[PDB]
C-alpha cells in the first residue's frame, strides 16, 4: 500500500496518550493528518512538508505530530479527550497527487 | 555586539499567533547533530558549500553551506570534524548524475590528533534577571564551532527547561551571548522570527554559515531568558 495506517482501531481512556502512525512507500515530501466527522468531512490537523517539519492545519488544538522521517508521520494525542473520538486518516502527497490511508478508529471513553 | 533590548528579541507569544509551531525547532535541538571526524569533502553543489560522505540516521551524505566561497576554499580537501544541525526541509543537494537530503551550516574544524582532553564549559542561565543555574557542556576541540556549543546547550535547555516545545516554550524570549578571552562578545536570539511561518529551517540555522571558531578552554557563555 502507498500508505499504511496503525493501530487500525484503538479505545482508549480518557487521559490515555495514543500516538497514530503513518507509514507511506511513494517517497512523497508532504503528509497531513486529518480526522472524518459526520457534518464536517475531513478536517486537517496537521501536515508536514518533509523529515523535520510540522505544521498546523485547521483543528490543531490538543494534538502533536512528529515527521521523524520521509516515510513516517505520527500524531500524538498526549491526554485523550473524548473529543478526540473520530476516524483519522493520514494522506501523503507530491504535487498533483495525494494518496489516503484506509482511516483509524479511535473512540476514547 | 552589543547586548538586545527586551523589546527586540523575537516573541513566543507572536510565533503562536502567527500560527507557528515551535516545535520544528524544538526538534533541531533535540534530535542528535550531525557529527564526523576527519572527513574530506568529496564534492560541491556551489563554491560556498562543501558536500561531505557521512552517514546521518538514513542519510550518506551533508552539504555544508558556508557564508562565502573563500571560507569554504579554507575548509576544502582539508581533514575536518564535522559538527553542526542538520535540516531536511527546503535542503537542495543536486545528486551527481534527484534532489532533498541532508543539509547544515559551516560546523567545520580543522581535525588535530592532538585535541584529547575533553574540556567543560559551564553555561551560566539567567532567568528573569533574578534566579541562576548553570550546567555545564563538554567538547574535546580546543578551537570548537560557535554552532557546537550552542546545540550542547539549547539541546540541554529543551530536555531540562522546556527552552522549546511543541506548541511554544516555559519563556517568551531570550538569547544566548558567547565572549571571547580577548572581552568582545556576540549573541543569538533563540527564537524564530514571527514572519518564519512555514517554519524554513535554512533560514534558521543560517547564522551558523560563518563558521565562527572559537577556544574552548576560555570561552564564556550566558543565556538570558524572559517568562511571559
Amino acid at each position: 500500500a502507498a500508505v499504511t495506517q496503525s493501530p487500525r482501531n484503538k479505545v482508549a481512556v480518557t487521559g490515555e496518550k495514543v500516538t497514530l502512525s503513518c507509514q507511506q512507500t511513494n517517497n512523497h515530501n508532504n503528509m497531513y493528518w486529518y480526522r472524518q466527522d459526520t457534518g464536517h468531512g475531513l478536517r486537517l490537523i496537521h501536515y508536514s512538508y518533509g523529515a523535520g517539519s510540522t505544521e498546523k492545519g485547521d483543528i490543531p488544538d490538543g494534538y502533536k505530530a512528529s515527521r521523524p522521517s520521509q516515510e513516517q508521520f505520527s500524531l500524538i494525542l498526549e491526554s485523550a479527550t473524548p473529543s478526540q473520538t473520530s476516524v483519522y486518516f493520514c494522506a501523503s502527497g507530491g504535487g498533483g497527487t495525494l494518496y489516503f490511508g484506509a482511516g483509524t478508529r479511535l473512540s476514547v471513553l | 555586539q552589543p547586548d538586545p533590548k527586551l523589546d527586540e528579541l523575537n516573541k513566543v507569544s507572536d510565533y503562536k499567533s502567527n500560527k507557528g509551531t515551535m516545535g520544528n525547532v524544538m526538534n533541531l535541538y533535540m534530535s542528535p547533530p550531525v557529527e564526523g571526524r576527519g572527513v574530506i569533502n568529496s564534492r560541491q553543489f556551489l563554491s560556498h558549500d562543501l558536500i561531505f560522505p557521512i552517514e546521518y540516521k538514513s542519510y550518506n551524505e551533508v552539504k555544508t553551506e558556508l557564508e562565502n566561497t573563500e571560507l569554504a576554499n579554507n575548509y576544502k580537501g582539508k581533514k575536518v570534524d564535522i559538527f553542526g544541525v542538520p535540516y531536511f526541509y527546503t535542503c537542495i543537494i543536486p545528486k551527481s548524475e534527484n534532489f532533498g537530503g541532508c543539509c547544515m551550516y559551516g560546523g567545520l574544524t580543522f581535525n588535530s590528533s592532538e585535541n584529547e582532553r575533553d574540556k567543560l564549559i559551564t553555561v551560566q542561565v539567567t532567568i528573569d534577571n533574578r534566579q541562576s543555574l548553570g550546567f555545564t557542556i563538554t567538547t574535546n576541540k580546543n578551537m570548537v564551532t560557535i554552532q557546537e556549543l550552542d546545540y550542547k546547550a539549547r539541546h540541554w535547555l529543551t530536555k531540562e527547561k522546556k527552552l522549546y516545545e511543541f506548541d511554544g516554550s516555559a519563556f517568551e524570549s531570550g538569547y544566548i551571548k558567547f565572549t571571547e578571552k580577548n572581552n568582545t562578545s556576540f549573541w543569538f536570539d533563540l527564537f524564530p522570527k514571527k514572519e518564519l511561518v512555514p517554519f524554513v529551517p535554512y533560514k534558521f540555522l543560517n547564522i551558523y554559515g560563518d563558521n565562527k571558531v572559537v577556544d574552548s578552554k576560555s570561552i564564556k557563555m550566558e543565556v538570558f531568558l524572559n517568562t511571559h
